[PDB]
Parts: structure tokens; sequence; C-alpha cells
């Protein structure tokens, strides 16, 4: 209702586009009047439901006014509109339009700057003032604008105090980080074409050094916020270097010139009169103009040799609007590459997950939302889509690049003409060869230009971003890494999930990060993030194998969450093995710095137990509620687990991990601020039931829905993988989660009895019942009938491990159904018949799925195996007195009929 | 008889199949464009140019060969018979002879296949015999039907020959593809549309929607004059139906194999520097197409040099051409973007960039002299030429060029035992098809 009133019952001169829906609303204001009134002195919601589907096309209009709406869902939408005067349930989405802004600075009823993901803070040029009376798109437009103009502003300024002559400690500390970053990236250009013009490179070398030296002192002692933007600017710096060292060791200089062609450098031009088109990129001759669209501070890429000349190919598509095409194994920087390519080109480029349920009509409302924006578009995963629908979209995909190309006003898709914008570009990112992915036709792939990236440079990668960290000894400590990955690759079992590629390195790096302050910035602390990465995913042999490599490649108190650990056992009734207690370990350190989580071993070798059991320790240790969602994947549908459309109306309804992470990412009530969410997949990991999801995986963390929606992942939602075998499972899912794992079973068969037990008592004097059947639970019987117990053929095959469950809970069973007659005999009887029942429990649980010959053999070897009660193949217990099936049988005279 | 191979070339494969209203519409043009036999030659060749261009690379040189074949053992005597087919036999390596001398022909065939020349030799009953081809545009052109259908393996695609072609035609295309029930639609309202008022259209990935096209595209195939249909399908696809495609023309749509062909059409389908750099780069895209069948010797995989690649590397010589004023001309920057961007992209080896960036620094040399292949040297403009001389004498120097028998070895500079096992294999493959389709 307050949505409906914000959009038709409060704002003036908007109802008399549609009379019906006018008079619609009127009846639902006077029926929720009249329900109201009732409430202060079920049908109301299916009368909204009906009058929301006349909303479509009002809707339609509204995103049309204007196309960033297009980002955002029917309810969203509603909500953004029916903010006439509050102005703050806009400020929450625009991370779902912009990407890079998470909310808006208020001051007065005015308008004073945007703020950042990263926390860092906009001030706009000029403040405006909000009007009562005005509705969101035109205080939207006015402020993307605005936002622009103040980019400008701050590129303009920055670039004129940097060609003043004052150093970029102090420039640093002043503007935005993009600003600092263009300037640079001016400065740089300038002084090397200059430096080109002649044959000296030394000094610039030395001065852009002593430059990186500096700042790399500053990095220490500053801010966060200052931290994360030195950070940025050092990893352009040290590109900056590499490539003046470059040009210096190039012999003539044709080579030197065709070395700096083929980098990116970033022009201004110093004749236009439009301040928005006045820096432009160049790279290998072609031209890109800057958008100067807020970014904000992001992860920065390491300028590696594959990102420049995957930069120039992508440049080379853009020259005459195609689209960019990144192939390759998983794991090698597509996505990235594409987006730091967009961070570059100065605009935060849209990243799309596609799918089986993207059909033609979904795909192509996404592309004209796209063109509209004039944003960048990159379709992740383009193999996913079916080859119908891949297909389909050729013809809007080329009409596009066709109007892009003539600088046509508009196009029509979807039997409507839309504006479109000449900013706009897509891009694909694929893996081809893999399980479950459908193939590109040739006319589609005419309209991309591809480019293979299979080998990337993870060397450079780690070792600039270990300069990053200030290492002492930064060259040495990558070539050592890089080589024990590569020989822990090339000297171990091939098993399929043994991926040692380059998101390894960066969760080693990230890893490393917060362990400067507990192990000190060296070789402890690398092979220390080594292990706890690389550790819990590997088998037995390799395990050793691995900590060989680790002993001759390289050289070289955790009281509290272990004591966390054994009380969370304690109260949940488990017991530490060695095995057990390093699964926990290995558990809690992988998940402190990997968001996913992947957890493989053998059916009931203790998954769930395992993380069970951490998670109480976390809630013991941290004292944070913690809220957990166990969803079995394969039980459902993918329609039910994403959401489906449904095609009589064209609207949109949830699925389960959908409206999972709607209702954590809405947050009504305040209790998923301060909690850990977990999503435990508990079923075969499907491709085409994860790969939906791998742009929640890797470090996008964000879920393109079919619709447009672009759902955040939190940082304390954590997501969980409990599976049996990774056979059908693609590296693709592998290599985006810390895997765990299970060599052998992490409990012994004693232990295993006792948990039982202890579980079967808490679900119920007793504490002599309790004590008598511990004392006939021996185990120097028991591990011997249980090794004689394999030697059976047992149909259904299940591991004797299994089947103690079975065992306990039938003995259990029997003892409390056989106790009302227990108080009346000797200790010498309630012994004996204690042992018969759990003999037979023991016969029917482990060879009970055997047959007759073999069920007389183990009831034999359990008699000779265990003085006690012996067990025939006949023998109960009858009202308490051991008989036979001899005189159970009744005589039976049946009738003719 | 000719009908009975054509069923035969049917039975083989499902594009291949042929009715009689096709045969019977040739045999009338025939008559349309020593007597009986001057008819029964004219025939061969209208048969041979109307239904080669419904089969691929290899059943085109089988269908030439047993072609040949027929009229000459028709013709000629049983000596002719036994060197021919003794001749294919040591081809196809099941009977080893040598043949019985006379006239000429049957000589230079033996000097082709004892120079161990495999594609030549399959070729010389082609160049010998039939003195007449067919492109699209001569199907399109020479077709009473306004229905066509056109196949080509994955991998490629043929949609901008006929995109040259309608422009060449002054016709307006209109392409939809299919996979969609709007785009079905769609094409249902264009087609009533196009067939009112005239206009062209084309349908891409038919094979996508087979159920619209076993119903809708039945009923209207089997029930204007500036109005053409064409659909596009995958000849590894899913099977089409009979009576649908027997009533439409067939198109098998595949890259020239010759390499000086290659250049011809590259050239004729195009100031002095820009001229010399696009006949340049055409010589390097035929040459790089040639080199790419070679799977395991030539490169490392299969990759596919589509048109698409040509035009960006035209782009950006033009940029490069335009921006660099000075007369000195990047020529490393153009072989590196060339090599890394524009033909490097599709590239995911090591040693396939190593050897495209060998053809590359092969071809852009630079210099006053290159020798692009051992017959040829190109020289560099003049600096007092036009654009028209500067055309009409690269022309000049393309025309004079003559293939040799083992243009994929000297002209690729490859080793001769690899060229020489890849013709042996096809050449037998092809020989042992047309022995197994003469015997019956
Ligand atoms: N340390 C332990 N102490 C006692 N019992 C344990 C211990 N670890 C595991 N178990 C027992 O092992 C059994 C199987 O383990 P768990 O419940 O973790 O299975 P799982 O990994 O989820 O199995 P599946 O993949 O077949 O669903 C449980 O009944 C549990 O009680
Ligand atoms: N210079 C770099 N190049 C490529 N990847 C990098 C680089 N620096 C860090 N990375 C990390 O490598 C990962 C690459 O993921 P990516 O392969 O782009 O995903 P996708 O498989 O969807 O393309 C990212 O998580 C990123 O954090
Ligand atoms: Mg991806």
């Amino acid at each position: 209702w307050l949505d409906l009133y914000g959009i038709l019952g409060e704002n003036l001169d908007i109802q008399n586009f549609l009379p019906l829906e006018t008079s619609k609303f009127k009846s639902l204001t006077s029926e929720y009047k009249m329900i109201t009134t009732r409430a202060f002195q079920k049908l109301t919601i299916d009368s909204l439901k009906m009058i929301k589907s006349s909303l479509s096309t009002f809707l339609e209009r509204q995103r049309r006014q204007f196309p960033r709406f297009y980002f955002l869902g029917n309810d969203d939408l509603l909500k953004i509109i029916g903010s006439g005067k509050h102005h703050d349930q806009v400020s929450k989405f625009m991370k779902k339009m912009f990407g890079s802004i998470e909310s808006i600075i208020f001051f007065e009823d005015s308008i004073t700057g945007v703020r950042s993901v990263e926390g860092e803070v906009l001030n706009l040029n000029e403040k405006i003032e909000l009007k009562d009376s005005i509705q969101a798109q035109e205080w939207l437009n006015i402020l993307d604008t605005e936002i622009k103009l103040s980019v400008f502003t701050q590129f303009r300024d920055c670039l004129g105090q940097l060609k003043d002559g004052t150093d970029i400690e102090v420039v640093v500390s002043k503007y935005i980080f993009q600003a600092i970053l263009l300037s640079a990236q001016v400065m740089w250009t300038e002084l090397v074409e200059k430096c080109l013009q002649t044959n000296e490179f030394s000094k610039y070398w030395k001065e852009v050094d002593m430059k990186i030296k500096g700042l790399l002192d500053k990095l220490n002692k500053s801010s966060d916020n200052v931290k994360k933007k030195i950070e940025a600017l050092l990893v352009e710096y040290l590109h900056f270097n590499n490539v003046i060292g470059q040009l210096k060791n190039c012999s003539t200089k044709e080579e030197a010139r065709l070395l700096w062609a083929k980098v990116q450098k970033f022009y201004q031009k110093n004749d236009t009169l439009d301040d928005l088109n006045s820096v432009f990129i160049s790279q290998s001759g072609y031209l890109l103009q800057y958008k100067f669209e807020y970014i904000g501070i992001p992860e920065r890429l390491i300028y590696t040799p594959l990102l420049l000349v995957g930069f120039a190919t992508l440049t080379d598509s853009l020259h005459q609007k195609y689209g960019g095409c990144f192939f390759g194994p998983a794991g090698t920087g597509k996505t990235e590459t594409v987006k730091a390519f967009g961070q570059n080109l100065g605009r935060v480029v849209v990243v799309f997950n596609c799918d089986d349920s993207f059909d033609y009509q979904v795909l192509s409302r996404l592309l004209v939302g796209i063109t509209q924006i004039g944003a960048w578009g990159c379709f992740d995963e383009f193999n996913r889509l079916d080859e119908k629908v891949l297909s389909a979209v050729s013809a809007n995909i080329q009409q596009i690049q066709n109007g892009l190309q003539v600088g046509k006003s508009h196009i029509t898709l979807l039997e409507e003409e839309t504006p479109l914008s000449p900013h706009t570009a897509v891009f694909i990112t694929l893996n081809p060869g893999y399980n479950g992915r459908s193939e590109l036709p040739e006319n589609l792939k005419k309209s991309f230009r591809e480019f293979s990236m299979k080998s990337p440079q993870s060397g450079t990668i780690a070792e600039m971003i270990l300069q990053i960290m200030g290492f002492e000894d930064s060259k040495s400590l990558a070539s050592k890494i890089v080589h024990f990955l590569e020989l822990l690759s090339s000297k171990c079992s091939s098993m399929n999930h043994y991926h040692f590629g380059l998101r390894t390195l960066k969760g080693v790096l990230r890893n490393c990060s917060p362990l400067v302050s507990e192990f000190g910035e060296g070789e402890k602390t690398v092979v220390e993030s080594l292990k706890r990465v690389i550790l819990p995913s590997l088998g037995d042999t390799d395990e050793l194998v691995f900590k060989d490599e680790l002993s001759k490649i390289f050289d070289s108190n955790s009281k509290a969450i272990v004591q966390c650990l054994k009380d969370a056992g304690q109260r949940s009734g488990f017991s530490m093995s060695e095995e057990f207690l390093k699964k926990c370990m290995q558990f809690y350190y992988m998940q402190k710095t990997q968001q996913a989580l992947i957890l493989v071993g053998k059916a009931g070798c203790g998954k769930t137990a395992t993380w069970k059991t951490v998670i109480d320790a976390m809630a013991i240790f941290d004292g944070h509620a913690n809220v957990v969602y166990v969803i079995d994947t394969k039980v459902l549908t993918k329609e039910s687990l994403y959401g489906s459309m449904l095609k009589a109306t064209l609207e949109w309804r949830d699925g389960l991990f959908t409206s999972i992470l709607r209702r954590v990412n809405d947050d009504i009530t305040g209790t998923f601020k301060n909690s850990r969410i977990w999503v435990v997949f508990d079923s075969d990991l499907d491709p085409e039931y994860v790969e939906a999801m791998n742009s929640v995986l890797d470090d996008n963390k964000i879920l393109t829905l079919p619709n447009g929606e672009r759902l955040p992942i939190p940082p304390n939602f954590r997501i969980l993988f409990e599976t049996d075998n990774l056979d059908h499972t693609t590296p693709a899912t592998i290599t985006r989660c810390g895997l765990l794992w299970f060599s052998t079973d992490v409990c012994s068969i004693s232990s295993k009895i006792d948990h039982l037990l202890n579980k079967s008592y808490e679900a119920l004097e007793l504490d002599k019942l309790k004590d008598l059947i511990s004392d006939s639970f021996d185990m120097a019987s028991l591990t011997n009938i249980f090794t004689c117990s394999n030697d059976l053929v047992h149909i259904l095959g299940v591991r004797t491990f299994n089947k103690l469950e079975t065992a306990v809970q039938l003995a259990v069973h029997l003892i409390s159904s056989y106790r009302q007659w227990f108080q009346n005999l000797d200790d010498k009887s309630l012994k004996d018949v204690i042992t018969l029942l759990i003999k037979r429990s023991l016969l029917y649980a482990l060879a009970g799925d055997s047959t007759g010959e073999s069920q007389r053999a183990f009831i034999q070897t359990i008699n000779t195996y265990f003085d006690s009660q012996e067990l025939s193949d006949y023998s109960t217990i009858v009202i308490l007195s051991f008989s036979s099936f001899c005189s159970e049988i009744p005589s039976v005279s049946l009738e003719a009929h | 008889k000719i009908f009975s191979m054509l069923e035969k070339f049917g039975q083989f494969h499902w594009f291949y199949g042929i009715s009689i209203g096709q045969f019977l519409s040739c045999f009338k043009r025939v008559f349309i464009k020593t007597r009986v036999d001057e008819i029964l030659w004219l025939l061969y060749q209208e048969v041979y140019c109307q239904f080669s261009t419904a089969l691929d690379k290899k059943f085109k040189m089988i269908m030439a060969m047993t072609m040949f074949c027929l009229y000459k053992f028709d013709i000629e005597s049983e000596q002719y018979k036994e060197a021919v087919l003794t001749m294919i036999g040591v081809l196809s390596e099941s009977s080893d002879g040598v043949p019985k001398l006379t006239n000429d022909d049957l000589r230079y065939l033996w000097d082709y296949v004892t120079t161990k020349s495999y594609i030549s030799a399959l070729n010389w009953f082609k160049n010998e015999f039939f003195v007449d081809e067919w492109n699209i545009a001569d199907v399109v052109a020479n077709s009473e039907n306004n229905y066509f259908t056109m196949a080509s393996e994955r991998d490629v695609d043929g949609t901008f020959k006929l995109i040259e072609l309608a422009k060449a035609s002054k016709e307006s295309l209109k392409i939809i593809p299919l996979g969609s029930i709007e785009n079905l639609n769609y094409a249902q309202e264009e087609i009533s549309k196009s067939k009112i008022e005239g206009g062209w259209i084309l349908l891409q990935n038919i094979q996508m929607s087979l159920s619209w096209v076993k119903t809708y595209l039945h009923k209207h195939v089997e029930e204007h004059e500036k109005f053409k249909m064409f659909m596009t399908c995958h000849l590894t696809g899913d099977k089409l139906p009979a009576p649908l495609l027997q009533r439409t023309d067939r198109v098998v749509y595949e890259d020239i194999p010759g390499i000086l062909d290659t250049v011809k059409d590259l050239w004729g389908s195009q100031g002095v520097w820009s001229v010399y750099c696009t006949f340049l780069l055409s010589w390097f895209h035929a040459l790089i197409t040639a080199r790419t069948r070679l799977v395991p010797h030539g490169f490392s995989k299969k990759y596919y040099f589509n048109d698409c690649d040509f035009q960006f590397a035209s782009v950006y010589l033009e940029n490069v051409l335009a921006t660099n004023s000075t007369n000195n001309i990047p020529w490393a920057q153009v072989r590196d973007h060339i090599a890394t961007i524009v033909y490097g992209g599709k590239i995911d080896e090591e040693k396939d960039l190593e050897v495209v960036a060998k053809l590359c620094a092969h071809v852009f040399c630079g210099s006053d002299n290159l020798q692009i292949v051992p017959g040829v040297r190109i020289p560099q403009p003049l600096l007092q030429q036009s654009e028209e001389e500067e055309r009409a004498r690269l022309t000049a120097i393309l025309s004079n060029t003559i293939e040799p028998a083992d243009s994929l070895s000297s002209w690729l500079q490859l080793p001769r035992e690899s060229i020489l096992d890849y013709e042996r294999l096809q050449a037998k493959e092809v020989a042992s098809s047309t022995e197994q389709l003469l015997q019956e």
C-alpha cells in the first residue's frame, strides 16, 4: 500500500495516464483505510497481486525514462518511485544501479556527494536542492551528470597540481582514487613521450623508483582508505616502472616505439570545449573515449603482459563496435581483464552470469537495458546459454553492432523502439570444451573478436603483490612459490580436483595478507598460508609429497579455538580424534579467508558433524548468533532453486536460494547485520545447478538474476558444499572454492558407538542400565566381529562403518521396550537378556542384508566371538523367558472363500 | 547412370538427396543453353555445374572423377579403360601397375602421379573435362526456383557471401535467425510480407527449429519476381526433411582449396600503399588458410581464419597508414599486431603462435624486394604512381603467377613427408570411394 500510494495515491499528474488503474487504486485505498480503521478500533494481498499485473507497462515506461532502472526488480522499482519525499529508499539501491556507489550523502534536504563501496567519499561540485514535488528520475539524471562533472573537476585540478611540480604523496590525501590515477597516467605518458623524443631514460626511471619507494614508505603509516589508495597507485606505478625499464633496455628506437605503441596511453585533448570528452585513451593506434564514470578504489589488477595484450585486443574489437571474446581454461583472469579494461576506460562493467534459464526474451531485455544505459556488458559464461537462444540473439547482437557502427539513434528490439547510447558495448567470457555447455554458432562468433588466455603469468602477479605488502625478498619468494606450485602440479597423483592454477595463488596471497600481524611478513607467513590453503585439499600420499617439497624448495597458539571446538563436541557428544581435530582446524583456517567451501569425502565420513561442530565453535568464540540454511540442490529443480519467469504476464518469481539472499539483503528487523549466514548445498554438484553461481563464488559476489536483479553477497554470507564425489563437477566451480578432502573417516568405531549411545540416551535406574550396556559393548570382541563381518556378501552394499547406527538404535529400542520387566530379576539374568538383545541387534544390523546361510554363519561367529546367553537362529524373548519360533506358529485353518 | 550415381550420393549423406524434377529441369537447360554426342557432352557439363555446388570438396572430386570416367569409358577404347582403372587403383592403393602407352593426357596424369602429387592428380580430371564452374552467384542467378538452401560444416558461415550477392544485385536481404518462437512468428509475418510486396529473406540456423521447419516450411514451399528465400543449415546437424530439400536448390559452402584462387577471390572482393598493404594481406590470409587445413604438421589443432579477421586486419592497416603519414611505416608494429591481436587471438597453443609469427615476419618484411612465394617477387610501389596504376600492376603480377603442383609444400615451407602423407591419404579415400561407386 505504501508503494501504491507513492506511485498513484500521492503524486499529482500521474493519474491521467490510466483511469481504470486510478479507480482500482481508489477502491484499494478505501479497502485499506477500512482495514486500518478496523485494526485500530488474505484478500487484500490477492487484490494487490491482481492490480500489480496492470502495472507492468507503467514500470516499463518508467524504466524507459531512466534506463538504469532496468537493473531493478518490480518491487525495487515500486520502492524507488514511491519514495517521493523520504529520499532514503533510493540510497540503498545505488549498488544495484551503479555498482561502485553504496549510499548518498544528505544534508538539509539537499545532496552533497556519493560514497563508494570501498568507503571512499566523493564530494559533488554543486549541491543540488531537492524539491518536495520532484520525482526520482529527474534528480537521479542530474546526479548522474553531476558525478561525471565532479570526477572531471577532480581530475583537472589534480592534474594541474601535478603539473605545477608537487609530489604525489601529498596529492593522494586530497582527491579520489580515479582522479589521481588518470592524472598520474597522463603525466606518465607525457613524460615518456618527452623521454622518447631523446635517447635518455635512466633519469626518469630513477625518479619513478624513488617515487615508488616513497609511496611504499608512506604505505605503512597511512589510514585504511589511504592504504587502499596507495596500494592501487603502487600497482599503477609498478606498471609504470616496468614499462620504463622495458623501454630502457631497447637496443634501437624502432623497437622502443613499437613497445610504446603496444601499451595503453592516456592522452588529453587541448582544444575541445566539451569537458567530458577531453580525455581519450590510445593503444596500438586506436582511440577510445573516457566516460569519467565513478569507479571508487577497486582491487587493481597487476598489469601482466597477457593483461596488456588482452587490453589491446579489446580495444581492437571495440574500435569497430564489435564484441570482446575471451576463451580459455577456468581461473585465468578473463572477467577480471574485462573489468580492469573498463576501469581503465573509466566505467563500471556490468557482468551477467548466463544460464539455461536465459531465454530469448530475458537476454533481449538485458540487451535493451544495457544499450539504453550506455554501460559495458559482460556476458560471463556465454557457453551456458542454450544453442537455440544463442542463435536467436544473434540478430539482436548484430543489430546493436550495426546501430553503434552507423550511429543510429534508435534500434528496434523486443517489438519496441528504444534509444541506443553510443557508449555501450558487449563482451563475452566463455570456457570451451567443458561438459554440459553448448557451442556458439559461427554467425554469432563472427560478431565477437576471440582471444585466448590459456597461460597467465603467475610469477609477475605474485612478485608485485608481495611487493605491495612490502616483503623483503619478493623476486626469490615469488619464484619459489611458482616453482613449488609447478612441482606440486607435476609430482602428484592425477586426481580430478588437483588444480594449482592462479586462483589458488590468489587465495594463498589473500591468506598471507592477514597473518603479517602474527607470523611476520616473510618465509614463515608464506609457508603457513600455503599450508592453510593447499593442505586441506590433498590426499594421503600427496600430503607427504607436499611436505617433502615444502621442506625441499623452502628452507622452513590457537588454544582458544581448539578449546572452543572441544567444548562444542562435548556438548554435542563427539570425540576429538587426531583426524577430527585436524579437519576442524583445516576447515576453520581455510574458511577464514575463503567464503565458499566444498567438503568432499566418502558417504558418512564426517562432513556434517565437522561443519556443525565448527559452527558451534564459531558461536562460542566470536559471540555471533549463527543461522544456517541447508538446501539439497538436486531435490529441487533449477526453476524452484533460482527462480522462474511467469510467461503469461512476464513477471519474476523468486527461487529458494534467491529468497534467502533477498531476505538477508533486505534486513528488515536487524538480525542479519551481526550474524553469520551459511547456505549448505547438501547434494551432488551438478554443473547445471552450480555454474549459475559462478559470479557468486568468485570475487564478483553478485547473483545476476534473469530479470536484471543484481543481489550482492554480504561478507558474512558464506556458502558450503557437502558432497560425496566430484566425478561430474567441473573445474570452473572447483577452483572457486576452498576444497576440504576427507581421505579417511574422522571417527573410530568405539567413539562412534559411544556417541550414538549418548545420542540415544539423550533422546530418552538409568545409570545402571547405561553402565551395563557400555560394559557389554566390549571393544576387543567388537572390532574382531566387525572385521569378520566383511567376509559376508551383502546385497545393497553398505560399509560396516555405516551400520553401527542401526545396531545401536535397535539395541537401545529393545532395552527401552523390555525395561518394563527389568526390576524383578537378578543381575546375571539382566546381563544375559541385554547381551541376547544386543547380539540379535548386531546380527540383524550387520548380516541382516544377507542370505540365510550367511546369517547362520554370522550368528555362529557372534556366538563364538562373544559365558553369556547363546543366540540361536530362532531365539526370542516372550512375556522375560527365552524361547524359539517353534511354539509361536498359530494353527490356521482357512475357509474355502 | 548419372541418376543412379546421384542416388548413391544421396544414399551416403542426407543433404545429397536428388529428385527427378531437378534433373529434368537441368536437362531442359541443356537445350536452352556428331550431334547426339554433343547433347551428351553438354548434358555432362550442365549436370556437373548444377549439382557440384551441393557437395563438399571430397565429393566434388569424387563426382568429377566418376563423371569424367563415365564419359571417357563410353568414348574411348578398352586400353584407355585399363589404363584409367589401373591409375585409379594405384591412386587407391589397391592395384599397382604401370599404364600401357598408346594419347597425351594419360601421360600427363602419369607424370602427375609418378611425382607423388595427389591433389593435383585428382583435380586433373576436373580441369580437363569440365570447362565451367558455379559459385553461389551463378546458382542464384541461373535458377528458376525462388527457394534456396545452403549448408556448411560447423565453425564456418557463408552469410557474408549472400550479403555481398544481395548488395551486387541491388536487393534487400533480411536476416532472421531461428531458434525462438518470437523469431518464428516474425519470420512468418516477414515471409508473407515479402511474398506480397517483394524482397529477399534469409533464415539462419534452420536446424534449431526442426518442428517449425517440418510443418510451416514444408507446407509453404509445397504450395513475386523480386523474392527469394535462403536457409542455412549445418552439414553435421540433425537430418532435415527430404521433400523440402528436394524442393529447394542445395549449395554447400566451403573455403576455396586453392591458394592462388583464394588470392584472386580476396583481390576481386575489394593511396598506392593501401593497395600494396591489402595485396600483402590477401596473400597472407590465403597462405594461412591454406596452412590451416594441415592439422598435425601445418599447425597443432584445427583453426578457422574467416573474413572477419581479414576485415579487422585491413582496418588496422588503413589506420596505421593514415596515422603514420611520414612514410616510415611501422612494419614491426604491423607484424606484431597481425600475428598477435588480429590473427593470433584464436590461437591457443604456442608453437602455432610461433609459426604465425614466422609467417607474418615472412610476408610483412617491408623490403623493396619481397619474395613471398618461391615463384613471385612483389616489388614495393614507386613514389610517382597512382592508385589505379598500382592496382593494375598488382593484378598483372598476380595473373602471371602459376601455382605449382607441390604448392602445399614449397609455398608453405613445410617438410615434404607430411604433405605427401596427407595428399596420399586424401586421394586414397577419394579413389577408393569412386572405385566402390563405379562397380555398381
Ligand atoms: N568425531 C566424531 N565422534 C562421533 N561420531 C562421529 C564423529 N565424526 C563423525 N561421527 C558420526 O559419523 C556419522 C556420519 O557422519 P556425518 O553425519 O558427518 O555424515 P556425512 O558426511 O553428512 O554423510 P553423507 O555424505 O553420507 O550424507 C554420524 O552419525 C556422526 O555421528
Ligand atoms: N593480474 C591478474 N590477472 C588475472 N587474474 C587476477 C590478477 N590479479 C588477481 N587475479 C585474480 O584471479 C581471479 C581470476 O578470475 P577469472 O578467471 O577472471 O574468473 P572467470 O573464470 O570467470 O574469468 C580473480 O579472482 C582475481 O582476483
Ligand atoms: Mg566467469
